[PDB]
Formats: C-alpha cells, sequence, structure tokens
C-alpha cells in the first residue's frame, strides 16, 4: 500500500460527483476512485495538481485544508478479537 | 493505530537520506553507511527516526 | 462482550527434502503418455 | 558539377559521387559530404553541391537544408563539437582494455576565413558572423544565429572579438576578448544554478517553506 | 540576412542574498476552508488544544547560531525564530558563515596589530594598544 | 512450463530440444 502525500500547504479542489463513498478499513468516510481523478491543491505561490490513479482511496474532501507530507490518498490469516 | 504510526515509521525512513544527502553529507553516521563500511538505513532509522 | 474475527530457510529445506503445479502436472502427464 | 540546392530533403541519389572531390565529414550519425574545390590548403568548401550517408556507407542522399547557403567558394575552418565517452567495456579476453574513450562527434562548425584570408597570411583572423552548424541527429546543414555584442557593428577589429558557444551548440555571442570568463567560473555557475534549484525542491515540501528565507 | 543581430528580489535571488523563498508580491491567500459545519468527524480541528509533548520546538545548534547571525546582521530571516526550512538550509550553508567570521578576524589582525588583538585575553593589561602608541613606546 | 496437454508436451520438448524422433 502507497501512500499519497500532499505536497504543498493549499486547499483541495476536486469534484466528488466522480468519486463513490465508502468505508476505510479504519472506519472513515472516504472516496473510492476508479478513474484518472485530477486533484487540485490552491497553494501559497501557485496552484499545484495532483493525479489520483484508480483504485485507490480519496480520505480528504474537496475545499478541505492540507499540510505538507499529510496523506491524502491511498494506494492498493483469521484472527479472533474481544471486547 | 497500526497502520498510521508504521506508515509515519517509514515515511521517517524514506526521507532520512535525502536529508543527510542534502544538508549534511559529510555527517558521520551518513558516511558510515552511504559508502556501506559499517551500518544500513534500517539501523540507522532506529537511531535517528 | 463481544467477539469479532478479521483478516525462508525452512522453505527451502522442505524443497531439497520434497509447487502445486508440478505435483498436478505428474499426475496429468503419469496417466496419459502410458 | 551538380547542383543539389533546393532538391529535396531526404531523397537517396541514384548514382555514386566520387569523394576525391569532397570534404568527407564524419558525425555520430551519418558521413557529410561538402564538394572541395582544388586547393592546396585544402580549406575551399563549395555548399552548392552537398551529401549526407550513413556512417562508411556509399548510398549517397541529400542532407536537408535550413537556412541560405553560400553561392561562391569560401575558405572556412573547421572544428567538431562533441563529447567524450569513456566506458569501461567488460573484461572477456586476457588483457583485455579496463577502459574505452571514443570522441562521440554531434556538431561540426564551419567558419568562415575573414575575406577568405589563408592560415599563413599574416593578416588571418576568423569571421565569427558566418558559422554554418551540420547536425548529426538531423542530418542536416544550417547556419549559426550569431549575436554580437562588442561595439563596432559591421566594422571593427576583428582581432578583439571572441566567440562563445552554448546551449548543445546554439548559442553564439560575440562579445570582447578583455571579457572572457574564467573556465572556473563557468562550472561554478552551473553549478550553483543547478544546486540552487535542487535545495528549493527539497525544502518546499516543508510545510513552513513559505515563511522562510533563502540565506 | 536575420542571422546576425547587433546589441529587491528577483536579484537578491539572483545573486543569492537573503530575500523569502516566496515572493510577498507574487503571494496568495489560501481562501477559506471547511468551517468543521460541512466537514467529517475526522477532519474537525478538536474543540480544545490537546496536550502533545511535541507542542515544543525541539532546541540545537542551528537555532542558536542563526539567531546570533540575525543580530550581528550576517543574514537575515523571515521573522525573529527560524523555521526548520531555514534551519536546515543553515545545516547545508553553515560552513560558509564561519570561514566569513575567521576571514574577519584575520582582516581585524592584521589591521589593528598583534598588541590590540590579543590584549582581548589580556586583561590586566592597561596600556594603549594601538600601533601608533606601539610605535611611540 | 510445459503444458499439461501431452500432444502440446511432446511438441514443446520438440522445441525445447528435450526429445525428438
Amino acid at each position: 500500500a502507497e501512500h499519497v502525500r500532499a505536497p504543498y500547504n493549499g486547499k483541495i479542489k476536486f469534484n466528488e460527483d466522480l468519486v463513490h463513498p465508502t468505508r476505510t478499513r479504519h472506519g472513515h468516510p472516504a472516496f473510492l476512485c476508479y478513474i484518472d481523478l485530477s486533484v487540485i491543491i490552491e497553494s501559497e505561490d501557485i496552484i499545484h495538481s495532483v493525479t489520483i490513479p484508480p483504485k485507490s482511496f480519496l480520505l480528504v474532501q474537496n475545499d478541505q485544508y492540507v499540510e505538507s507530507e499529510q496523506v491524502i490518498a491511498e494506494i492498493r490469516e483469521r484472527v479472533r478479537k474481544y471486547i | 493505530s497500526i497502520e498510521i504510526w508504521y506508515a509515519t515509521s517509514e515515511y521517517l525512513r524514506q526521507e532520512m537520506n535525502p536529508n543527510f544527502r542534502m544538508t549534511d553529507p559529510f555527517n558521520p553516521v551518513h558516511m558510515m553507511s552511504f559508502s556501506g563500511a559499517r551500518g544500513n538505513a534500517s539501523q540507522v532509522h532506529q537511531l535517528v527516526g | 462482550l463481544v467477539t469479532f474475527i478479521y483478516e525462508g530457510l525452512p522453505k527451502v529445506e522442505q524443497v531439497l527434502e520434497v509447487s502445486l503445479n508440478l505435483e498436478k502436472r505428474i499426475k496429468g502427464w503419469n496417466r496419459c503418455i502410458t | 558539377f551538380i547542383s543539389t540546392q533546393g532538391w529535396d530533403s531526404e531523397m537517396v541519389v541514384d548514382y555514386r559521387i566520387n569523394e576525391d572531390e569532397f570534404h568527407k565529414i564524419s558525425l555520430l550519425d551519418c558521413d557529410f559530404f561538402i564538394r572541395k574545390p582544388p586547393d592546396p590548403d585544402n580549406d575551399v568548401y563549395d555548399f552548392r553541391e552537398m551529401y549526407v550517408t550513413p556512417p562508411d556507407t556509399d548510398i549517397y542522399s541529400v542532407p536537408r537544408v535550413l537556412a541560405p547557403m553560400p553561392q561562391k567558394y569560401i575558405r572556412c575552418a573547421m572544428s567538431d563539437y562533441g563529447c567524450y565517452d569513456v566506458t569501461e567495456p567488460p573484461i572477456d579476453a586476457p588483457r583485455d582494455p579496463l577502459y574505452k574513450s571514443e570522441r562521440e562527434i554531434s556538431k561540426v562548425f564551419l567558419t568562415k576565413h575573414y575575406r577568405n584570408r589563408r592560415l599563413n597570411d599574416p593578416e588571418f583572423v576568423l569571421d565569427f558572423e558566418e558559422i554554418y552548424v551540420i547536425d548529426s541527429k538531423t542530418k542536416s546543414i544550417t547556419r549559426a544565429r550569431v549575436l554580437v555584442t562588442v561595439p563596432g557593428g559591421r566594422k571593427r577589429d576583428r582581432k578583439d572579438d571572441l566567440l562563445v558557444i552554448r546551449d548543445n551548440g546554439n548559442s553564439f555571442k560575440i562579445i570582447h576578448v578583455g571579457e572572457r570568463d574564467d573556465p572556473t567560473t563557468v562550472i561554478e555557475r552551473e553549478e550553483w544554478t543547478k544546486t540552487r534549484e535542487d535545495m528549493e525542491k527539497h525544502l518546499r515540501k516543508l510545510r513552513d517553506f513559505s515563511v522562510s528565507n533563502w540565506f | 540576412n536575420g542571422f546576425v543581430v547587433y546589441n529587491g528580489f528577483e536579484l537578491d535571488k539572483k545573486l543569492g542574498r537573503p530575500h523569502p523563498f516566496i515572493d510577498p508580491t507574487k503571494k496568495k491567500q489560501i481562501e477559506t476552508t471547511l468551517t468543521s459545519d460541512e466537514s467529517w468527524w475526522n477532519w474537525r480541528k478538536p474543540e480544545k488544544e490537546q496536550w502533545s509533548r511535541w507542542q515544543r520546538r525541539r532546541p540545537d545548534v542551528e537555532t542558536v547560531f542563526l539567531k546570533a547571525m540575525a543580530e550581528t546582521g550576517q543574514v537575515k530571516l523571515y521573522g525573529k525564530e527560524p523555521t526548520l526550512t531555514e534551519t536546515s538550509l543553515y545545516r547545508a550553508r553553515r560552513h560558509l558563515f564561519k570561514e566569513e567570521r575567521l576571514q574577519a578576524e584575520r582582516e581585524r589582525l592584521a589591521k589593528e596589530g598583534p598588541m590590540a588583538f590579543y590584549s582581548e585575553w589580556v586583561k590586566a593589561w592597561k596600556r594603549d594598544t594601538s600601533r601608533e602608541a606601539v610605535q611611540k613606546h | 512450463w510445459f503444458p499439461e496437454e501431452p500432444f502440446e508436451a511432446f511438441k514443446e520438448m520438440r522445441e525445447r530440444k528435450v526429445f525428438d524422433v
């Protein structure tokens, strides 16, 4: 599993209608991506674009603020648990 | 908890060498392992990551 | 309270002392060639 | 003899020329032929008839021309442009060489002598405003875009000018010989530029980069 | 033909003089982001600040030396406290500034003379140490 | 892999020079 990390501080810009809502294995809401999605980070100097490959989980929302080196996307026995 | 801290630990190991190569090329820990003399990146990560 | 169900050198030693396809092709080849 | 000016750019002629009257210019990807008028110095070139062939091959073809070519015979000085390929070939037989150095020539510059003066002439100077570039990769010949900065314009003292060639043999500039740059200065300028960009790329990923200074 | 032709910021960046990484004039804000009312629970800023044990910046040699060099005017920083980017840049380029200080000390020794220069470490010496005073003596 | 089909296996052995007529 490879983690896409935000390369700049900025504002996430993408259309949420091209992605399918899901639920991560960590219990978080997320967007499943099956296409060649384009994500825009509006940084302090210029606008930057990050390409998200298909079959990947997009963990951020549109218009969300992200920091540099922050994970924004994820690319991808029998045990018994007691409560 | 397992995967968030494994991803954080593995990201420190990746950036350990470019940090050494760009900002402290003659750092003793870097030279002792980058030259291939004694020690690998995993053991240095145990010391600095 | 509740129960959840969620998902080297020894290897080379057993090969020397004796693949799933190898044992299935030998079975297949034996009954046909003769 | 024949006039290749204005002909096709990459067509193969239907005859084998005689190389005794031609300038054979050998490059990495082709051998370039320019008709040579007889002369004791062998520095006289006739650009009306030219041919390009694959290296060591007699299948001649008219080269592609990207600029107007001279019509009268002009005396020129030839200088090659390229790199060295110092490789470590695999050692197969006993006493196989540890290294192999070859001169990969990719461009050939033809610089006209000022008023077609000879080398033995005590008043010999080079005319850097008249340079023709031969490219091996494109199998073509062009004229150099020369930029002149030394004062004087068309009429000046040709002895005091210096030619600077950069950008893979594409930038040609004439400066005064006094303002020549040291080789150390050139190497350090290139190193400083590349390392400055690399360092800025490395530091960009930090989240306080936007509120940080260079120093 | 037409082949022969006869003829603050953006300068500190060219020469390598101290300058911001991002030009203040060519700088834009980051607009308005989610206000925790149009955000998922996992991306909401906590209501109260959380104790971290990493809430203080780690001390090091680079910060102290950069603050001293900013006091002396050898370099200028974006703010009062050097950032981690500036600390990394200083760690990369720290030998040049030390060499500049050493050369300045050598020049001061050559200009003032041994009596004036080395009297800094001889406090019991009360005589005048200028070259003129030495020549008079 | 030699194919499981016996005649394809024979052809493979002929091509790989394991066995021939």
